[PDB]
DNA sequence: CCGAGGTCAATGACCTCG
DNA sequence: CCGAGGTCATTGACCTCG
């Protein structure tokens, strides 16, 4: 299909410089615009998939970053 | 226990069968507002803890085949 | 605890710009 | 066309109550 580098769902395009799905695109955008800080309530080593992505925001945001989604490209100044 | 519909962690029997918050929530809403869905493929979509939201039609049907019975759903 | 009902922040499919 | 930047109906974790 194509594959989101974060969760393995079907990617819809490159978002903030990384091939990702709509879910991760939006999760990334919200997390960054609000400068959210998450805390993994598990082992801080969650593996991402379509189930786990909803279960751990901290590990999902880290994966987003590790894969190349760029925070600085989220609503920059102009 | 486990949700008999998707394999997610269950926490009771809701509407007759060991099911998860999601499947229970989904079944309830489906009946309450009496919604009709349509499968964009056939009617054998996966439906598990990961893909359950890919087809509302197949999820509901699987709710039915797993024992979830209406009647257990009151309304407003 | 069980299992009906209810809530609502987060989620993600779909939409409109630039 | 793509992708940035939303919009908004649905999802499902968390509650209350008998
Ligand atoms: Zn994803
Ligand atoms: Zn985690
Ligand atoms: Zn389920
Ligand atoms: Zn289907």
């Amino acid at each position: 299909e194509e594959l989101c580098l974060v969760c393995g769902d079907r990617a819809s395009g490159y978002h903030y410089n990384a091939l990702t799905c709509e879910g991760c695109k939006g999760f990334f955008r919200r997390s960054v615009t609000k400068s959210a800080v998450y805390c993994c309530k598990f082992g801080r080593a969650c593996e991402m998939d379509m189930y786990m992505r909803r279960k751990c925001q901290e590990c999902r945001l880290k994966k987003c970053l590790a894969v190349g989604m760029r925070p600085e490209c989220v609503v920059p100044e102009n | 226990h486990l949700c008999s519909i998707c394999g997610d962690r269950a926490s009771g029997k809701h509407y007759g069968v060991y099911s998860c918050e999601g499947c229970k929530g989904f079944f309830k809403r489906t009946v309450r507002k009496d919604l009709t869905y349509a499968c964009r493929e056939n009617r054998n979509c996966i439906i598990d803890k990961r893909q359950r939201n890919r087809c509302q039609y197949c999820r509901y049907q699987k709710c039915l085949t797993c024992g979830m019975k209406r009647e257990a759903v009151q309304e407003e």
